[PDB]
Order: C-alpha cells, then structure tokens, then sequence
RNA sequence: AAUUGAAGAGUUUGAUCAUGGCUCAGAUUGAACGCUGGCGGCAGGCCUAACACAUGCAAGUCGAACGGUAACAGGAAGAAGCUUGCUUCUUUGCUGACGAGUGGCGGACGGGUGAGUAAUGUCUGGGAAACUGCCUGAUGGAGGGGGAUAACUACUGGAAACGGUAGCUAAUACCGCAUAACGUCGCAAGACCAAAGAGGGGGACCUUCGGGCCUCUUGCCAUCGGAUGUGCCCAGAUGGGAUUAGCUAGUAGGUGGGGUAACGGCUCACCUAGGCGACGAUCCCUAGCUGGUCUGAGAGGAUGACCAGCCACACUGGAACUGAGACACGGUCCAGACUCCUACGGGAGGCAGCAGUGGGGAAUAUUGCACAAUGGGCGCAAGCCUGAUGCAGCCAUGCCGCGUGUAUGAAGAAGGCCUUCGGGUUGUAAAGUACUUUCAGCGGGGAGGAAGGGAGUAAAGUUAAUACCUUUGCUCAUUGACGUUACCCGCAGAAGAAGCACCGGCUAACUCCGUGCCAGCAGCCGCGGUAAUACGGAGGGUGCAAGCGUUAAUCGGAAUUACUGGGCGUAAAGCGCACGCAGGCGGUUUGUUAAGUCAGAUGUGAAAUCCCCGGGCUCAACCUGGGAACUGCAUCUGAUACUGGCAAG
C-alpha cells in the first residue's frame, strides 16, 4: 500500500504546483469538542493535471522545493 | 578568643623575593595562613584539645578624629 | 566501534556493574545500544551473582563489536567450555 | 533520638499505664495517676475532635517509644500495604525487634528493652541485630547472646514478664534464653482502649 | 521600602546594614518587612529570655 | 596554545598547501573542458575531458575531492560534451 | 500481585442565611537566616555576574613508520687513581631505552555551561536523495620508479616571542608510471582510477657474509556488504500579547546551468505572479526541550538542579583550513573589548574543564589522593596519558538509622512555682542503689571491591622446524587510591553527647508577677488605658527533637478560571435594539461512503524513575532481579448505530 491523502486544491496559478487543504476532525485537547483542522500542503502535479475544487490524492515525497514535499497521483470531482 | 575553629590550608613565607609554599610550619617560625575566614589581629590560634589564650599586645587607641561623606 | 562493557551503576563502596553494548566512543554510563546482563562483584554466594545473554553477545560479537577485558574474562568464567 | 524525660508523666498525660515502668510493683499508683500531669493536670478539659484524635495516636507512639518521623513512615508504609490500614499499622509497630524483645520478656520495660538491643545484646536468626527497629519476619528467632545470657537485668525480666498476660504469635523459653517469631500477630490478640481510625483518620486529613 | 523592628530596644541608625525578612505589620500600613534581630549591624534584644531564636539572643550561659 | 598538538596546525598547514596546488590544477581542467562546451570546438572538449578525466578520478581516490563529485563532473559534462558537439 | 483514592476551619452582622475575598491546618525545597548542635550511611552543594581571573593540573601516545643520538642505563670498535674482575672517567647507538625532528593515530571523545534558540530546536510518528575513522564478513591487489624536506650543519638577527640565509638526509611523508573490475562516467563501443612496508624467530642452500632465503604476526590499496555514528525531508504537539493585521524580490513555482556526501532557491539567468495570514501570519515580550521532578483523589497547576537522551554555546563579532568527522572549550586567521610581558624596537592570553581568587549575593566546598577498579587515547605489548572516573576533605542542606543510657528509687528531700496557709506541683524527676557499654575513645586482629597482566613449564595450535608467535591448563613470585577500610574481639567508665518552638480562638498546652492604649504582640480575628491565660519574666504544660523556628517559594485546601467542576432578576455579571458574513449547531426516510467514532492485529513508546513481587548492605535510606506500567503515536485489516461526506426524497 501507499500512504495516501486526500483533500480538495485551492489556489491554481503556479506551474505545475498546485496547493492542497487537508481538514481533519480532532478533538480538544482539555474540552473534547471535535473542531475542523484544515492543513495546506504545497503539491506537485507535472502537466497542470488539476485546478481548485479538486478533490484530490496525494503521497508525501522527496524534496521538489521550499516547502514542497508531496505529488499528485489521482483524482476525484472536479466541476463546479 | 572568638571560640570558633579554623582549618588550616594553604600556607606562605614571603621569602625576600618570592612567596613560597608550605605543607608545615613550626615553632619559632612566622607566616601567612591562606584562606582563614574570620582571624583578627590579636587573637590566638592554638591547639583545640590544649586551648589557651595569649597576651595580645596592646591597641595604641586613636588621637584625631574626623567626619567623611562619600562626595 | 561498538563494544561490550561495564557501567558502574553501585553506590559509594558498593558497585554493580552492567554490562552493556554501545559506541565506544559515548560516556561509561552514557547512551549505550543494549544491555546484555549485569555482574554483581559482591552478592556473595547467594541466590545469583552474575548473569550473561550469551547468545546476544555472541549475536553483537558477530557483527564486529568487541569485548572488554573485564568483560571477557566474565565470559570465559560463566563457562561455555565443554 | 531516645525521648529520655520522666516516664510517669506521659502515662500521666494518657490517662493508662502504658507500662513505661514495667519493672516491678505498683503496675503504677506511687504516682498518683492522672489527677495532676502538671500544675493544672488536676481539671476535666473537654478536649475537641482534634485533641483526641491527637492523644490517641501520641498514646501509641508513647508505648512503643517511636518518635514522629519514624512513626510518620510507619503509617505512609501501613498505608500503602494491603488491608485495613488501621490494623497493619500496629503490625509493622509490633514487629520492631526492641518491642518483640519485650513482648518475649528478655527485657523488663520496652525501653529496657530497646538498650539491650541497642548493646549488642541479642541476635536474630543466628545473626547479631544492633538496631531497635529492626523488622522481625515470621520464623525468625530471636536468641540472647551468650556473652551475656541471663546476667541480673535479663534474669528479672523473663521472671516478672511471664506473670504478664503473656503472647500467642510467638512462643520463649527461659532456659536458653530463646524464641521464635511464630507469625504475624492478628489484630484481634493485641488492643485495649486503643483504637486506630483515630490515629488513622489523623494523619490523612 | 520601610521596615519594622521589633523586640524592646535596638541600635540602628543612618548608615546601619541589616537584614529584611518580610512580613507586614497590621497597623503600619506600608511596612511590609521585619528586620531580624542579631543578624548583621542590628544587636539582638537583651536579656530576653523567651523566642530568642527570633529577637536573635544567644542562650544564656546555663 | 602551549600544547605540543599545534605541531596538528603546521602540518594541516603542510597540507592545505598541498591540497591548494592539486586542487587548483584539478578546476583548471575542468575550466578547459567547458571553454570547448562554451566556444562549440566539438573535439576540443572530448580532447580535454579525456585529459581531465584521470585527473578528477585520481582525485577522488586521492581523497582531496572524495567520490561523488569526481563522478557528477564527468557525468554531466559528457551529458554536455555530445549535446552538439 | 502491579498509579484501589477526595475532611475542613477563622474572618463582614446585634444575631441569621447566602455571596465573596483574605487567612490557616498538608505536602514539597539545589534554600537562607536566628537559636541550638553527637555520630554514621547514601545523597546534594554558585539558583545571582554567560562577571573578570593569579597559580597548578584537565591530551596525549607509538623507536613494532623514519633519520637518529642529548641525556639515563647496561653492555664498552676497552681503558686508571691500580681498590685484578668489585669500580667511575674517556670513547663506541652495540642493546635497553629516549630530549628534539619527520610520520602516524588521537586532539570532533571525555568534561563545563543555559547565553542564544517559540521552532534553523525538542517530543511522538513517518520518509528518501546521503556520507560513515577505528571493529567487522567477502573478492582480488600488493609492480616498478621519481622529486623533495624537517632534523642536521656553516654563518647570522631578538630582550623575548620567534627565527633568517645557505647546504645535506630518512620513511608507512609526497608525486608519476605500470596494473584496472562485481569500481566511476557511458545506451553501448569503450574510456578512466590505487597502494607500504615493519617486526619476532629459523633448517638447509647461498652471501658483497649487512643479508639473501624460509616461515610466522602485524600494516598498506581496491570494491560490495555489515555494524555504529551523522546529514537531509514531511506531519501533529511543544509559552504570553491583537493596546502587534497585515507579511513577502531569491519572495512562491517552473526551466536550464552550477553546486553539495546527499534531496532542495542551496546558488545563478530567464520565465510565470505567486507564497503566508484571524485554524493568528507579521511584530513584541519571556524561554533551551524531553525522559521526568513537586503537588493533586483525579483531571489539573507548578517545574526542567543532581541522573540519562537530545540541542546550542566555548572572552565578543566573523571566517575558513586540516580532516572520516569541526566551521574545532584547552586549534588557525581577521576584527573588537580587556589584561599581561618588554632591554620600548615589539610580544602573549580567554577557568561555562578540576581546584582556587576577586567580585555580586540571603546563599553554595578542598589550589586533596590514585589510576587500584570501571571506561577512553595511543601502543603488538609492556606500558604511558586520563581533574572522565574511583575515593578522601568541607557544610545538619536533605533523606535514613543510632546514640546522648537501663532498671530501681517517697509520705513524695531540699529549691522554685501556685495556694482559699490545710495544701498542690515540678516529681520517680533529682539524690541514692543495682545494672548495661551501643556510638565516640584506647589496643589488637581483619574480609570484600583483584579480574587481570609477568615469568616460567606441559597442548597435531602452527611452520621446514623441538625456534618465533597464539590459546589454555598448571606452577612461583606479585598488582589497590580509599586505608588506622568495613566488620570482629578485647579494655575503662554513665562516663564525651538537649535543644527550638509554642500554651486568647482556629489549635495540642494555665497560672502568678511586672507593666498600664505605655513598653509591646500579631498568619487571621484581635490583645495593652490596674486582678492581662494574648505584652516581658517565672513556674507549669503541649509539640517537635539534632534539630527547631522564621522567612522565601510551588501545589493543596480554592468548586476562587468550575474539562471533570461555577455563575449573571436584587450579591460582580445580558451588549439599548435589530439585520447579517465567517464560525459553531442542525428535523425526517433510504442507499452509499467510512473522514470522526468503534474493534482487533503488528511495529513502536531508550535506560533510570513511579508501582508490584523479590534479592543485597546488621536495619532503613540506599543498591538490585523480573514484571506491571508508559492512559501515546503510526500503520494494515475490520465494524456501520451515531457524527460527517455524496446521491434521491
Ligand atoms: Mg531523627
Ligand atoms: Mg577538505
Ligand atoms: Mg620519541
Ligand atoms: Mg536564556
Ligand atoms: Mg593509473
Ligand atoms: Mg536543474
Ligand atoms: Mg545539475
Ligand atoms: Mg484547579
Ligand atoms: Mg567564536
Ligand atoms: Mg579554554
Ligand atoms: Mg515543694
Ligand atoms: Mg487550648
Ligand atoms: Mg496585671
Ligand atoms: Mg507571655
Ligand atoms: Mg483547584
Ligand atoms: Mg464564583
Ligand atoms: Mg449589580
Ligand atoms: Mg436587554
Ligand atoms: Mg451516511
Ligand atoms: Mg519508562
């Protein structure tokens, strides 16, 4: 298997690096409500494959650079 | 005369042009005793088991006197 | 290299040393890789008084890691010669 | 470390023989007990919730003689052994091998006792045993030194000691001056008008 | 700041070194400190024969 | 400082020198070859990187350059010697 | 078996209830101060100035890499004063060894410190693009030449620190050449890369009779592995502030060169116009992090000394060189601040190594011993080095033991104190009489921490060999700083050894006397203006005890920041009121999803600590075996009610 993560774009013009938000639910650390995480990665995609409102899969990757450590593999939705 | 003891540690005789260092001191000798905390002049520095005090020669008592403030 | 030693781990006058594999080059009782048994230079003759997991020395021994003196004279004593 | 003061008074102050003077006669009285422990020992003080809770567990380290500090240890090892913390506290009191040399009668008083062990005067299981709280396990023996087997302190002290009430968790001799830590005492063969969840509750507040 | 001192009878004056304890006084608003007798410049309280330990007042030679 | 392990500074001394003459002539080689790759003469860089070579893998062996680098230098410069030349 | 444990009280009022602050009882401390002070065991000891530093010590070591002789010894290319085989001069590097020099390995370890660092670190968990001395498994190499140089020598400069010219020499120093794959580059064809010798012994054979030659032990080159170490990447967690809301040009990405051990704006040119931020960027302030420590019933709060892991720093700022490793605590260069030496031309240095001084301070130690043990550096080894370490010195700073006696002793002495003058109390306390001798003291004896190394001798271990060399038995001498060790046995004599706080309530413990809103006390309420249990003394008492108080400090009590676990009509508290973005929350049914949630499994969660059961020091503290624990993170695989997503209502 891959160690994978999905998340949808956000932010489309940088050639060939397309930004991804990861939410997340976790609970407080004293209060215990489950609050919202989002976690913005800057990915890789060669050939501009995607574009924001992408629901998309990525896997983390050696360094492409500064702050830029995960490539695009599939994915899912698209439109608006 | 302060009844409380001291530890003997390091030791000189200023030497006419050097302080050199001793492990011993006998009598009819003189000398300067590193370190020791609190020894006035005057008192008497003997054996604990032995204890005595010693005549202390005399304190020639002041003559003039004066006000100082720090400027 | 790695080696197998003695950290003094006691009291005052009343050691207990462990025997223990790491980089020579880290403190006597500083960061170590293993712990392979202790030898208890007093103890008398009681219930134990030294113990070694010869198969994990031999193991370490195996990939280049050394012995101390007084280690391996411990081993040569706790027997494995017959 | 010892306390070393007048030890009628202390009975004095308890309202009980606590048998500081074990020795001979009176069991007390040539003392007037109670009625006076001071200038103003003569009154009735309704003492508060504290004050008793305070003389009950001070009446118990009166009579084993152990001082604060140790007894404090005493209780946090009671506390954390298993059972009623309460009883177990007693247990760990009764084992010390001074009181145990006591309770076998090789010493008049406990304090009597305590300095017989302090000298060097009395082994355990074939060892020699030099300090008085040493903790006695069960099947241990408790033996009087050869060097000084029944001379005139020790010869009274077994005398006088059997036509007390006597043990049941361990059995003497009198002969060779030998005895044996059968087992741990219960609970139930050793009390009086002493109770605990005083002592107990005291040291927890 | 400003200190109190306690104890029947003190030295103390101008150009005295001494030591401050802290502790207020109930009825100097201000005076948040003690001096504590016997410790440096300032001389213990005397012929006190009770609490010498604070009063700074060495045992009288039994 | 007055411990006889300064003898340690004059030596490394010794050998900076050293090492600066070696290593002075290994990067002119290298200079050469890309002045045929930046002036287009096709022969003349094959010429010098073949001059160039036993100098840089000596070099590695040596240890005044260690592996890698010897290796990345004539790596790309042949991936640069036959892009037209 | 194994984190199984939760107390309240005083104080607002004439009194009451509630509210609410303040205060107290507990535990803890790297403490200090005051009074007092016997021992021992284990432990702790500059928390402030990361302030400056005299002096000594803290890194050396190999003659088995090389030329070598100055000293030390023996032997002397061999000799006197004659003291004929005992000497001390003069010569000889012969041998032991060894000053200085080349070389090698180490100096990047060990030890110190907490300045810097709010994330260039740290903790947990993951990851791909890297190098890695010594130790190691494996395959082959180990050919043949060459140019130099310290030392040294002759002149010559300095006060010194340092040297200056000229000439000569050795090597495992250095550089070609040959050799050249499972190595590097390359699609391949092919190109191309290394190194070193040194010792112990020895039959013949041979010899310029130095050796060659044989053998054995080491060392050198190369490559692929291993082991250990390190570099690099991502995610979540890791203080306070919005009276800091904007930040950002190598900024964010791409391409191509260059670069490093390695991935990368690490660098450079060009091109896109991005990148970060209210899920707190930016900017300020404080801070080394964790294991853990203290408190707490827990959840929490507080904290980061001692031990161990990690990071950073080495007078200050900056920089590289050497090298496997440093941008180097006791290295180099440059600048600074400062100090020191000078024969005035010039030189030298950085205790946050150990000890120690000055200074600051309420406050923190000896200019000690030994490498004997453990462990590190070099060495074949012996050994040498080792202020790491093992010990000792100092301080009640703490924790734990022990002692400072034990029994007996009355119309209950005297003295003091109270008293209604009958007495009562101190008080079995004292004295006296029996008794004991721990610890101190004096004398004897005496474990253990020592396992090893050195000679010898016996073993198809070798090899041409009964040599040399390796292993192991056995044998004989021998290796401790602590050290008058622990511990044991003798000997004398209760002998050397009790204080501090408190006694109005909370709060365990009461009277007289002095004093008279004075002198003073006081944590809180409040005592004192003539019978003060509250001030000061005394008698008596209570509590702790070699310590006791006081202060400083953290948690508790405090449900008084309330997640657990609180409140807002009048006690502090609903915005004057509506609309509304972001966010939080969301009726009802089915399917699906599987993020949250749940279940199981595997790595992991350093050791020490805590806890359980044991074991070892006479006990305990302390030390130690094994477990439980580490309530966590990650991953794979599952479960589908609830939550969330998507589809249709
Ligand atoms: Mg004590
Ligand atoms: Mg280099
Ligand atoms: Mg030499
Ligand atoms: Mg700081
Ligand atoms: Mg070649
Ligand atoms: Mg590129
Ligand atoms: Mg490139
Ligand atoms: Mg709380
Ligand atoms: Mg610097
Ligand atoms: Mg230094
Ligand atoms: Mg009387
Ligand atoms: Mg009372
Ligand atoms: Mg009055
Ligand atoms: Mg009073
Ligand atoms: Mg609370
Ligand atoms: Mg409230
Ligand atoms: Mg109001
Ligand atoms: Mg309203
Ligand atoms: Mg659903
Ligand atoms: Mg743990």
């Amino acid at each position: 298997k891959i160690r994978t993560l999905q998340g949808r774009v956000v932010s489309d013009k940088m050639e060939k690096s397309i930004v991804v938000a990861i939410e997340r639910f976790v609970k407080h650390p004293i209060y215990g409500k489950f609050i919202k995480r989002t976690t913005k990665l800057h990915v890789h995609d060669e050939n501009n494959e995607c574009g924001i409102g992408d629901v998309v899969e990525i896997r983390e990757c050696r360094p492409l650079s500064k702050t830029k450590s995960w490539t695009l593999v599939r994915v899912v939705e698209k439109a608006v | 005369v302060k009844a409380a003891r001291e530890r003997f540690g390091r030791i000189v005789q200023m030497h006419a042009n050097k302080r050199e260092e001793i492990k011993e001191v006998r009598a009819g000798d003189i000398a300067a005793a590193i370190g020791l905390k609190d020894v006035t002049t005057g008192d008497t520095l003997c054996d604990p088991d032995a204890p005595i005090i010693l005549e202390r020669m005399e304190f020639p008592e002041p003559v003039i006197s004066i006000a100082v403030e720090p400027k | 290299m790695v080696t197998i030693r003695l950290a003094r781990h006691g009291a005052k006058k009343r050691p207990f040393y462990q025997v223990v594999v790491a980089d020579s080059r880290n403190a006597r009782n500083g960061r170590f890789i293993e712990r392979v048994g202790f030898f208890n230079p007093i103890a008398s003759e009681k219930e134990e008084g030294t113990r070694l997991d010869l198969d994990r020395i031999a193991h370490w021994v195996g990939q280049g890691a050394t012995i101390s003196d007084r280690v391996a004279a411990l081993i040569k004593e706790v027997n494995k010669a017959a | 470390a010892r306390y070393l003061g007048p030890k009628l008074k202390l009975s004095r102050r308890e309202g009980t023989d606590l048998f500081l003077k074990s020795g001979v006669r009176a069991i007390d009285t040539k003392c007037k007990i109670e009625q006076a422990p001071g200038q103003h020992g003569a009154r009735k003080p309704r003492l508060s919730d504290y004050g008793v809770q305070l003389r009950e567990k001070q009446k118990v380290r009166r009579i084993y003689g152990v001082l604060e500090r140790q007894f404090r240890n005493y209780y946090k090892e009671a506390a954390r052994l298993k059972g009623n913390t309460g009883e177990n506290l007693l247990a760990l009191l009764e084992g010390r091998l001074d009181n145990v040399v006591y309770r076998m009668g090789f010493g008049a008083t406990r304090a009597e006792a305590r300095q017989l062990v302090s000298h060097k005067a009395i082994m355990v299981n074939g060892r020699v045993v030099n300090i008085a709280s040493y903790q006695v396990s069960p099947n241990d023996v408790v033996s009087i030194r050869e060097k000084a087997k029944k001379q005139s302190r020790v010869k009274a002290a077994l005398e006088l000691a059997e036509q007390r009430e006597k043990p049941t968790w361990l059995e003497v001799d009198a002969g060779k001056m030998e005895g044996t830590f059968k087992r741990k005492p219960e609970r139930s063969d050793l009390s009086a008008d002493i109770n605990e969840h005083l002592i107990v509750e005291l040291y927890s507040k | 700041v400003t200190s109190y001192i306690g104890g029947e009878g003190h030295n103390l004056q101008e150009h005295s070194v001494i030591l401050i304890r802290g502790g207020r006084v109930k009825d100097l608003p201000g005076v948040r400190y003690h001096t504590v007798r016997g410790a440096l410049d300032c001389s213990g309280v005397k012929d006190r024969k009770q609490a010498r330990s604070k009063y700074g007042v060495k045992r009288p030679k039994a | 400082n007055i411990k006889s392990a300064k003898k340690r500074a004059i030596q490394s001394e010794k050998a900076r020198k050293h090492n600066a003459s070696r290593r002075s002539m290994m990067r002119t080689f290298i200079k050469k070859v890309y002045a045929a790759i930046e002036a287009g003469d096709k022969a003349a860089a094959q010429k010098a990187f073949n001059e160039m070579q036993p100098i840089v893998d000596r070099q590695a062996a040596k240890g005044l350059i260690h592996k890698n680098k010897a290796a990345r230098h004539k790596a790309n410069l042949t991936a640069q010697i036959n892009k037209l030349a």
